[PDB]
């Protein structure tokens, strides 16, 4: 059952943007996608 | 590279020269006065005489 449909676009992007980049050189810390996991863990801080 | 890190450490060479260029250009104006203290004291006789 041939000729299927997959992604041609190569899989996404991780860039060290301002979430990473600030933590990158200043502390040496790096978190994959610090945006949401910073956001969500700020909001669960206020429940 | 396309990383901002490549641009970010390109910054930290510019902020190395930008302190150094003022340091050597300062050192002449500092050095300008130091010559005058030599060339006055080279032609200065001691004033007790």
């Amino acid at each position: 059952e041939d000729t299927e449909a997959d992604v041609p676009v190569t899989y996404g992007e991780m860039v060290l943007n301002g979430a990473n980049l600030v933590t990158a050189l200043v502390m040496g810390k790096a978190v994959r996608s610090l945006d949401d996991v910073g956001r969500h863990l700020l909001d669960m801080q206020e429940e | 590279d396309g990383t901002g890190i490549s641009l970010h450490r390109q910054l930290r060479a510019i902020q190395q020269l930008a302190r150094n260029v003022q340091a050597v250009l300062g050192a002449f104006e500092r050095g300008t006065a130091d010559q005058m203290l030599h060339v006055l004291l080279e032609k200065a006789p001691p004033l007790a005489l």
